[PDB]
């Protein structure tokens, strides 16, 4: 897939044996019978990243590996020097800026989010951004329902598509 | 093909040894190398991948260590839990491939075997075979020898044993030897005799019997 | 709680095939990728094949080329271990476990045979036609302590278990391992030390019992007379 690409931090470690590392190849079905059960976005040491990190302006757009001044670097965030800065895909105008990915075990990270209470790529409580790894960060979204929607943040038009509830 | 040995293939320690065991593969492997444990009978368990990486849960007594062709498991302190035989495993995208696997059994004081014999029972010889058992209980260590005399002659190539895994309160084994005869063969002779060769004893033991008595 | 299960032990005729199968429960995904290893009696562990976690296609040890073929049933969750043209070396437990993405190194990432495994499939590969023992004892005589015991002569295929007097005896049991006779039949020996004092007046009984064959037998033991 997209996220086979050098400039994606690739630390990953199924210590509890979930399956989560082969639902990044191959899609697999979740088992939705597990699935009922204000942070500032900053920079991410790389060697607790694995796979694609996801901003949301609110239109997605993807942070690849950089060193610690913003030089892209190409070693699978491998490198002790990697790092994520996620405050760099954040627009100059706006209030609307979250992030989302996943750490190295296996659970799903978020910072930031809506104004307002709604964080990484969640707009409403029901209603969250749809973007090509949502179903890898939230498989209980799988069923969610896909809208058109428009967004105005600080004037500039946004058209996303919304997965709701 | 890429081939995994071990050394040694059997190792007795006590509680509290450190323990140092090897595997070798035949062709550079990086660090794609992997520990696992297995007990009598059950199935065998991850201890650790890439080379030196404990499994989630694993105690911290074990370690590995090593890379490119030589590598070792070490366990810092021997505990009861831990005598069972160990296999090294090499992965890659393609297949696994395991060591033949290296067995620790637990070191105790040596122990004579206590033997017995068994003549065959009047209802299997009334089937027309006749099967001579020989027992030694309780022995340290595993290597033991029986050698069978029917009239004092070698019985060679006619016997069967098999012996008991190290027993886990007192650290010993058990061993069977089944020697069978016709029973026209078991009729035609007088003194059947089971002779034990062991550590424990100054000199070999015999346990006999007299066919019928 | 994720647990493996496998199908029950099978006997097959020398060119027959037999097709064991590995269900997951209690998982974070529907499916995960089965793998299978197995043990001939007294053996070491070999690796037979599966499913690639990365793939979704079948891997195997290519000396399984042309007689191994891997297959899965994503709606029950289910894997198959298909080998054919069976002969006598392929008699072993057969346990999977998944095949499970660990870990990760410079953009390539590792499987591993993960907890937990199955509980292990015995597959008998003979000639040899199903039949229950026959149990002769092994009867009392020196000392202190006096040793009997019961010879399970002549059954396929394994298993049987032996215990004593119902269990209640269990201390200073020992029960062999079975030994495969020329015949193409099993025999195995459970022999027990008890108290001589007791040789007149215990009494002791083997219960054997062959599930494959549906033979049951408690054989009371005593001192020949
Ligand atoms: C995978 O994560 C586990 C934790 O879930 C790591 O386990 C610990 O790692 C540290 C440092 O390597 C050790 O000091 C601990 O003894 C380990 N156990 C504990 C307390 O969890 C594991 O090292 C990680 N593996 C890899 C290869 O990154
Ligand atoms: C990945 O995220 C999980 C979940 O936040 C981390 O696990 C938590 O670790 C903290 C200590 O740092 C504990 O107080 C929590 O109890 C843990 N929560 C759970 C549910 O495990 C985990 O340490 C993170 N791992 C890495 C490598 O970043
Ligand atoms: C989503 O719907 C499908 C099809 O009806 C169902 O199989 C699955 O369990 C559902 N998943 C969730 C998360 O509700
Ligand atoms: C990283 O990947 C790109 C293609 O996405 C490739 O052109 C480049 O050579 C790679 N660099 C390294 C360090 O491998
Ligand atoms: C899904 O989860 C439920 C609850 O743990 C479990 O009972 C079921 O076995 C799981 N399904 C699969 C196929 O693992």
């Amino acid at each position: 897939g997209s996220w086979h690409i050098n400039r994606t931090a690739l630390n990953c470690n199924d210590s509890l044996h979930t399956g989560f590392l082969a639902a990044l190849f191959y899609t697999h079905k979740f088992n939705a019978s597990g699935c009922p059960e204000p942070r500032q976005c900053g920079t991410i040491p790389a060697s607790q990243v694995c796979g694609p990190v996801y901003c949301f302006t609110p239109s997605p757009v993807v942070v690849g590996t950089t060193d610690r001044f913003g030089a892209p670097t190409y070693t699978w965030g491998e490198n002790e020097t990697d790092v994520l800065i996620l405050n760099n895909t954040r627009p100059p105008q706006g209030n609307w800026f979250g992030c989302t990915w996943m750490n190295s075990t296996g659970f799903t990270k978020t910072c930031g989010g809506p104004p307002c209470c709604g964080s990484g790529p969640w707009l409403t409580p029901r209603c969250l951004v749809d973007y090509p790894y949502r179903l890898w960060h939230y498989p209980c979204t799988v069923n969610f329902t896909i809208f058109k929607v428009r967004m105005y943040v600080g004037g500039v038009e946004h058209r996303l598509n919304a997965a709701c509830n | 093909d890429i081939v995994m040995t071990q050394s040694p293939s059997t190792l007795s320690a006590s509680v509290g040894d450190r323990v140092t065991i090897s595997c070798r593969a035949s062709q550079s492997i990086s660090s794609w190398l992997a520990w696992y444990q297995q007990k009598p009978g059950r199935a065998p368990k991850l201890l650790i991948y890439k080379a030196s990486s404990l499994e989630t849960g694993v105690p911290s007594r074990f370690s590995g260590s090593g890379s490119g062709t030589e590598f070792t498991l070490t366990i810092s302190s021997l505990q009861p839990d831990d005598f069972a035989t160990y296999y090294c495993q090499h992965y890659n995208t393609y297949l696994f491939t395991f060591g033949p696997g290296t067995k620790v059994d637990l070191k105790r004081t040596v122990a004579a075997p206590s033997v017995f014999i068994f003549p065959p029972s009047d209802e299997q010889l009334k089937s027309g075979t006749a099967s001579v058992v020989c027992l030694l209980n309780n022995f340290y260590p595993r290597e033991a020898k029986v050698q069978w005399k029917v009239d004092n002659a070698l019985q060679s190539g006619n016997s069967q044993e098999s012996v008991t895994e190290q027993d886990s309160k007192d650290s010993t084994y058990s061993l069977s030897s089944t020697l069978t005869l016709s029973k026209a063969d078991y009729e035609k002779h007088k003194v059947y005799a089971c002779e034990v060769t062991h550590q424990g004893l100054s000199s070999p033991v015999t346990k006999s019997f007299n066919r019928g008595e | 709680q994720v647990q493996l299960v496998q199908s029950g032990a099978e006997v097959k005729k020398p060119g027959s095939s037999v097709k064991v199968s590995c269900t997951t429960s209690g998982g974070t995904y529907i499916n995960y990728a089965i793998s299978w290893v197995r043990q001939a009696p007294g053996q070491g562990l070999e690796w037979v094949g599966g499913m690639s976690p990365i793939s979704n296609t079948p891997k195997y040890a290519q000396k399984f080329q042309g007689r191994v073929t891997i297959t899965a049933d994503e709606s029950t969750s289910t894997t198959y271990m298909e080998l054919s043209s069976l002969r006598p070396e392929d008699t072993a437990v057969y346990y999977c476990a998944r095949d499970l993405l660990k870990y990760c190194g410079g953009g390539n990432c590792h499987s591993l045979l993960v907890d937990p495994w199955g509980q292990g499939t015995l597959v008998t590969v003979s000639s040899a036609s199903t039949k229950g023992p026959s149990v002769f004892p092994l009867a009392p005589s020196s000392g202190g302590t006096a040793a009997l015991g019961c010879l399970v002569k002549d059954y396929f295929p394994e298993p049987v278990t032996v215990s004593w007097n119902s269990g209640a005896l269990t201390s200073g049991v020992h029960t062999f391992p079975a030994v495969l006779q020329s015949s193409g039949l099993y025999s195995l020996s459970s022999v027990v030390t008890v108290p001589s004092s007791s040789l007149g007046t215990q009494t002791y009984i083997c219960n054997v019992n062959h599930k494959p064959s549906n033979t049951k037998v408690d054989k009371r033991v005593e001192p020949k007379s």
